[PDB]
């Protein structure tokens, strides 16, 4: 769950 | 269609109105959501596009209008988002 | 109304007082819920079609008449925007820089 | 009040012990729960406070201590939260 | 305390380690057991409680996880027991 | 001078609880019995009621409430023996 | 020369009763009987129903009786009352 | 170690052949005799004392035998993954 | 004999 | 060999006669008692089976016949016993 | 058969598309993989090979076209991607 | 069901595709055509259109770009035929600007 | 007639749907194929017009509307070729 | 495989030897073609342009094309010979 | 070799006398006939629609070509391959 | 020669009257019909299979309509030399 | 009893990589913790007590053999310190000078 | 007749 790439800035919910 | 939709792009979900999708007409979810389609396991509804960009297409949808994360990187990739969904207006906000 | 609301904006679950939801008058969620028009999911908890994420923040400065933000927030910008939804005016102009 | 108090934090569900709760005399939790409130839909005690910041407010009541993750952003969100509660110790420690 | 604990709940006899009966710190067997109590006529540490119900309480203390016997009626009644033992993650199971 | 560890047959099942226990409800039957008695051949204090469903008048002196097994059949029953163990709360608890 | 508090072996099941208990009603059986077969343990045998001597122990101590909510046995439970000499009881249930 | 070892399971006495313990490699009661005692000085394993007796059996015969409408079957798997018996797991599942 | 809660419940 | 012999299967005692272990001949316990052993720390022969069902072994070694209670839930247990003490004609009687 | 949206899991990252997605490019990977194989613990279609690349590999596969992220620091990893999942055209728009 | 290899009939000029290749683009014309219809005297599927336009429309599916020949004097015929088959990009390509 | 119609106007091979032939009421492919006409060699119905612009006429009974090629120079001709086939709306588009 | 190969390249019908589609090592018909989808006469197909694959086969058979005079699609056969993974040829038609 | 030869040119059939093929020596053809296809016919991999051209200048030791002729360098080429000089000569 | 004759003229096969190729005399089809063949016994012409329709159809009619803006004239006045039909090599030249 | 996938918690950062890849290099730190008890997080995934971040290069090297970085990567070193710990001793060799 | 490509690309 670390902010790599696109993770540390864009937020979202998985399904 | 429910009046509060529930959509999973690309892996990620999303809840809107039915009346924000077809808020833009000749748009392409205009096309897909008016009432005259693919869906998950979970019986949500499925649009084949990046999940993490359309958080602002649904903004944009909501407002006319979408507000960016200061530095965001991806400007480019959401106008190619916006050029896909058909909303020229968007399009033109991204150039 | 119950005195506990059960909301689901965009997607994110919310729980809060009426009380907090109705706390500013003429605001959006005070004419939203002055004392069955109002939108539902599938699991019967009121929806609010706006960025789920940013409502947190919302939500406490309905709480509190001022929001701590995380430290280096990179959506103040985002959230003025719902707080213009909203129509918070106080929290707009606390979201505005000075200069 | 039972001994395993059963919670709703602003839509995060927490259960701790009535003493945990208690543990600290003239703090709001105290003032709340002294054996002298809102409730949800489903009969829980409701706190209408970020149900995420609860975890460490809870920690700091059970042990008098919180660790922090590494780079922690909400170390004045957390302070906020301890000033609602009635914490005074709590807000020193989370202003240096 | 020895190493091997020698109870009796309400009733019924159970044998565990004192290391298991102060493995969840701020329970009530945690101060109960405390390094720093009422016995029976053949000298074991009583509890006065449910004995037949305690089996999945010490299940819990050892493993931070109980399975339950197929068809279990007794879900509520440990609950109630998890309270008074002060477990609120094994109350938050039982729910 | 009762132990502190009561050690009873219930009409053949066997208890243990502690004295105060017993004494915690005035005017109960248990109070009156064990406020300063017959005995099985070992002993131990007896109760001619039945002893299985002893367990929940038990369970009722120490909460002072009583959950039941799902589906319990002796609701009935139950009620019966805190009738006789002089326990109107309880006899109120278990009437719908 | 039997005890106040009587040990009885109930088709397997291990009850305990005052010896009144059983003396209480002239002319049943438990009367006849402790007015003796035993098992492995010395234990008072009496060769039936295990689970429906509860309702016919309870009987003896109210002289009344209260049974489960449902219960599907009162026809077995009568009969169980017949052996035992209960005309009182077998009356209650019928 | 003598040749017949004296258990206390959770409250519940067992007897078996130190062979038995042995029996499966790399298994916990095989590490554990390759300790804590009780008052009358028997081994003392803190587990469930009436699951123990199927556990026992199947480091016996390698397989087990249950009674027929056996409402811990879930519970006994539980017991069988802490006493690291993979094969017994497998045979639960 | 298993009688009510010891028909589930394993005792002593 | 004592004619009365002290058995201790499994953790439970049992006491039985000489004659009754060499009752069948080529089984495991006649194999084991012929007058031509592992011991407890109390001196007893120690069998490592389980001690509940070992009662049946014994009474079909007694009567070479076999009652068992109503609803026993443990006849294919029993059959698995009879198969290690090597008693075919047992075997056949529990199938 | 597959399913019309066909749930990835790509070493630890959740993915979600078209069945039609995955075999638009005939003698590539997927289009080997999937034409009429291992799966995680919720039953998806694993694929061993780095979950936040993917990303970009599954939006090549949408528009034959892929814009990346302004400074994207791994435009060599993804060329690598690229070869393993055998996309030509994308490994040469990758080659500066 | 269809398959792998589909023979096409495109208003007199015969065409062979995959499949996949007609599903390539959800949404479009041919996507919702082919999505699990009328057959010339051989059994082909046939599409009432212009067929000689078609083989600009088919290299489009087969990679999301067409380049044209050199001085192709029927930019705005085809552009009409992208319109029928729902391929919005490919519109957009065929519009000066 | 069939679904799909065989056609060859002027030595060019055109399959076009029975519906889109009789699409114009009162026109004359309308007259010809409303349910005793040309055939060539092949068996396929013969139109003695010019080969090249039949795919105008073709293209107008599909999308009733006139997309021609750019700097499109033969626009006469096909008028006279709508008139033959008794066209007005095309006619009129081509004046 | 055969020595004489039939293909479908789009509609299109042509043959060649098989030494001719493995000529050039790494490119797409010898990735194809070494030791695949077929059209309803069994022929192996390929879903590319049928007319400019003339040139692609002339290509593979002389390691140069001669193209018709005034030819208008250069810029087309280009992406053919780039889809084919043939970067010499790629190289001749810019 | 038969009379008459069956010919598979790149996809394109072509009939002609053997004594056609080997009328020039030195070149390949009469090399050749001093593969085959599923049919059985000899098979050439070369464009099948140019070498009717060759094949009549194979006949005549001349050919002529269609009005406006849009191939006479990619004819050239083929007269290269089949080592036809004096055609190769005439297309220059 | 039958009154049907198959032949096989550089590949296509093309079936005509045998009065058609004697109708024109001291002519190369009259001199070879008036009294080489293929694998199946047709009678064999090695020339252009696609230029011999209209060499075919000038001996049907005397005369030979072309297809309109036809590239091959020079190239069917070649096959008219060849079939030694001198009044058709006029008419192309 | 390892299943085909694998899933892994590595400093907070969760990977899933086929069974076959952790034991692919013989006598390596993840072919003896991998190859026939471990230590497991609070949701049961097998934990590794190292840098979550640098993890994804090493399972790179498992899968590919090679060692491609992101351009301008500044941690060579540290990344050399995890294939030492992992028992990669060519992984080691090319990162080193 | 030759329309567009057919009239420069002979094929099939």
């Amino acid at each position: 769950q670390l902010p790599i790439l696109h993770h540390a800035y864009l937020p979202s919910i998985g399904g | 269609f429910p009046e509060v939709v529930e959509l999973n792009v690309g892996g990620q979900v999303y809840f809107t109105r039915h009346s924000t999708l077809i808020s833009i007409p000749h748009s392409l979810l205009w096309k897909m959501f008016s009432p005259k389609l693919a869906k998950d396991s979970k019986g949500r509804f499925f649009i084949d596009r990046d999940g993490f960009l359309f958080r602002y297409i649904l903004d944009y949808l909501r407002d006319r209008q979408v507000v960016l994360p200061d530095h965001f990187p991806e400007k480019g990739r959401l106008k190619r988002e916006a050029e896909y969904f058909q909303l020229p207006d968007l399009v033109k906000l991204l150039t």
